């Protein structure tokens, strides 16, 4: 029932957005609907448009005394919203005749869509080196007043309000997730089996992962230390090709595997915040100002394959690396999947 | 300013 | 800062299947980070709406709220013979959280006529040097009453939990002083 | 899923102790653990929280410096430390669980551990019988809790009312149990290890 609302500085202009987060459902978002509040009064000559885009943007908005993003608009739209458009598309919606029953004739609506070749709303984590925010996709509305859609942008007139966009966990589970890797000596036949085998495929934030790794010493060698970590993929595409890979949890067990011996074992390790408020290049979720949130979830491309190459897609694998005596080290990968559920 | 809520009537 | 809390009505008995509504009053607006809590005496609390309007599983749907700018309100549908108990406003959008004032629920009764007992001190406590005198007041209604001591301050009042035989009320209150104050008079 | 608590006791006024919680059934990187006290006769106050996740502490304004909180993963506890005791902290303390993503209330809370602070010993009772219709025995200056009074040793429990014991400015329990007898007492203090048998006639 309760709405959310946003004024010009004037006082003049108002807009009403009845959501702030939007969902997809592998086939459909959304739609972004909402109604304008003016007298036309103040205006009495130009015409009023709303306007959605979104921008690969860096820095901060506080009157920073640096270089601010580097503007790539992603995709932009626009839409009239005075004067009066026709009834499309296709019908007026629910909550904004509501919103026209509560307030009157001076109430507007407008319609959008998402199209479904977007990416998810994700920001870097900055650095203490830096300066004021780093750099981050984000999604933005626009309402401004003018007589010409290229007339110059004023502070009092135009308003700017952020909105996010996330997905949820699918219902379906998938396949197990397990790998495995035999390697020989140079001459003997004697090799090495490593299994490393998962819990489920889909996980949530916080809760431990219970990798099931097994090892088949049947070598001569003798492995030293056991490592066991997970390595979060973030790809940058805006021209080229880019992917900036930081390690975030590391586990290490002082455990030694003699030579012709079978052993298997079952560790925890668990992705947290907390250890890397420092590290640069860390990709976090969408922020609404400055707000803390966990980290960046695991973003799910859908089914068609096509380019989706518009911004920042990130993924997640865990590895598990043998240090092996007088070389001949071993590491298996495994990808998983690390967002969040379905709430209600 | 910021945002906020408000009433719905009806 | 501190956001103050004005629960009302601070405590009022009712029968069965009754209508009553528990009000609760913050300083400031709060969107919807009110929750609303129920601990039986001597138990363990326990949440029966949060966010204001959503019903927490494994509870009866007789339980229901609105908001109002920042009056927010309980509605119980029909009083179970087990609900009565007190119940706490929650606040949990600013640190820190603050907590209501415990709304007891009773059930009410008829008035019950009570029982004056007056008790003097034992001969063993007459040889302890401390005078006691104890009045009891057994099977009364309401709780509130007013009895006077004339042979006062220094006067200690106990007074027992709603008894279920009888829903009724038992009282004692004891005036302790020395052995010379109690044989001036 | 259960809670667990142990670590009560009665400690000198202005020492310190130690109490603990263990988690089952869940995570404690997943949820944030609250510790909340209650006053006889006052409601719960909130005191610390603690979120593993995010790395953050919290306390109450009344309790800044004076109590920490720490937690081992491992293990998932959680342990707060308080220092410098006051007699207006004696309390019931619980440890309760909140769901991190995202905040959603207290769903599930511990049995909880009471709190007393004090100078006063441990003090036996002293039987005391009201006779003048009822009769009742009286039970003063004990300490600590409880006392298990029955009369005639529990042969008939009709027309038998106990009232709650009361801390009176002597620092010293009292409690008192009155008997109908319209025609016409054995008190145990466990912790004293002292039981009481008395006989009040007209």
């Amino acid at each position: 029932t309760r709405v959310f609302k946003k004024s010009s500085p004037n006082g003049k202009l108002t807009v009403y957005l009845g959501k702030r987060d939007f969902v997809d459902h592998l086939d459909k978002v959304d739609p972004v609907d909402g109604v304008v509040l003016v007298d036309p009064d103040y205006l009495k000559d130009r015409k009023v448009f709303v306007t959605l885009t979104v921008a690969f943007r860096y820095g901060r908005e506080d009157c920073d005394v640096l270089g601010l993003s580097f503007r790539k608009d992603l995709f932009i739209a626009n839409y009239q919203a005075f004067p009066p458009t026709p009834n499309p598309p296709r019908p007026p919606t629910r909550l904004q005749e509501r919103l026209l029953r509560k307030l009157g004739q001076h109430a507007h609506p407008f319609f959008f869509t998402i199209p479904q070749n977007l990416p998810s709303s994700v920001t870097l984590q900055p650095g203490p080196e830096d300066t004021g925010k780093a750099l981050g996709v984000d999604f933005e509305i626009r309402a401004f007043v003018a007589k010409s859609l290229e007339e110059k942008s004023h502070k009092r007139n135009s308003v700017r309000l952020v909105i996010r966009k996330v997905q949820f966990a699918p219902e379906k589970p998938g396949p197990q997730p397990s790998a495995e890797t035999t390697r020989h000596f140079l001459m003997s036949d004697r090799s090495l089996h490593l299994e490393a085998s998962l819990d489920k495929e889909l996980y949530y934030h916080g809760e431990p992962l219970n990798v099931n790794v097994h090892v088949t010493n049947n070598s001569t060698k003798t492995v030293k230390k056991i490592k066991v970590s997970v390595r979060q993929y973030a790809d940058i595409v805006l021209f080229s090709t880019a992917q900036y890979k930081v390690p975030v949890a590391q586990v290490e067990q002082d455990d030694q595997v003699s030579p012709s011996s079978t052993f298997s074992k079952v560790y925890t390790i668990t992705p947290f915040l907390a250890n890397n408020r420092e590290k640069r290049g860390l990709a976090l979720d969408g922020k609404l100002k400055h707000e803390d949130t966990n980290l960046a979830s695991s973003t799910i491309v859908k089914e068609g394959a096509n380019k989706e190459v518009l911004g920042i897609l990130v993924s997640y694998r865990v590895k598990v690396k043998l240090v092996v005596s007088r070389g001949g080290d071993v590491s298996v990968e495994l990808p998983f999947v690390l967002m969040h559920p379905k709430p209600h | 300013s910021f945002t906020r809520s408000t009433v719905d009537t009806m | 800062s501190d956001i103050q809390m004005t629960q009302s009505p601070s405590s009022l008995s009712a029968s069965v299947g009754d209508r009553v509504t528990i009000t609760c009053r913050a300083s400031q607006s709060v969107s919807s980070a009110v929750a609303w809590y129920q601990q039986k005496p001597g138990k363990a609390p326990k949440l029966l709406i949060y966010s204001a309007s959503s019903l927490y599983s494994g509870v009866p749907s007789r339980f229901s709220g609105s908001r109002s700018g920042t009056d927010f309100t309980l509605t119980i549908s029909s009083l179970q013979p087990e609900d009565f108990a007190t119940y706490y406003c929650q606040q949990y959008k600013y640190v820190p959280v603050t907590f209501g004032q415990g709304t007891k629920v009773e059930i009410k009764r008829t008035v019950a006529a009570p029982s004056v007992f007056i008790f003097p001190p034992s001969d063993s406590q007459l040889k302890s040097g401390t005078a006691s005198v104890v009045c009891l007041l057994n099977n009364f209604y309401p709780r509130e009453a007013k009895v006077q001591w004339k042979v006062s301050g220094n006067s200690q009042e106990s007074v027992t939990e709603q008894d279920s035989k009888d829903s009724t009320y038992s009282l004692s209150s004891t005036l302790t002083l020395s052995k010379a104050d109690y044989e001036k008079h | 899923v259960q809670l667990v608590e142990s670590g009560g006791g009665l400690v000198q006024p202005g020492g310190s102790l130690r109490l603990s919680c263990a988690a089952s059934g869940f995570n404690v990187y997943s949820s944030s653990i609250h510790w909340v006290r209650q006053a006889p006769g006052k409601g719960l106050e909130w005191v610390a929280s603690i979120s593993s996740y995010y790395g953050y502490t919290y306390y109450a304004d009344s309790v800044k410096g004076r109590f920490t909180i720490s937690a081992d993963t491992s293990k998932n506890t959680a342990y707060l430390q308080m220092n410098s005791l006051r007699a207006e902290d004696t309390a019931v303390y619980y440890c309760a669980r909140s769901r991190q993503f995202w905040y959603s209330g207290l769903d599930y809370w511990g049995q909880g551990t009471l709190v007393t602070v004090s100078s006063a010993s441990t003090k036996g009772p002293s039987v005391f019988p009201l006779a003048p219709a009822a009769l009742g025995c009286l039970v003063k200056d004990y300490f600590p809790e409880p006392v298990t009074v029955s009369w005639n040793s529990g042969a008939l429990t009709s027309g038998v009312h106990t009232f709650p014991a009361v801390l009176q400015s002597s620092g010293l329990y009292s409690l008192s149990s009155v008997v109908t007898v319209p025609s016409s007492c054995n008190v145990n203090h466990k912790p004293s290890n002292t039981k009481v048998d008395k006989k009040v006639e007209p």
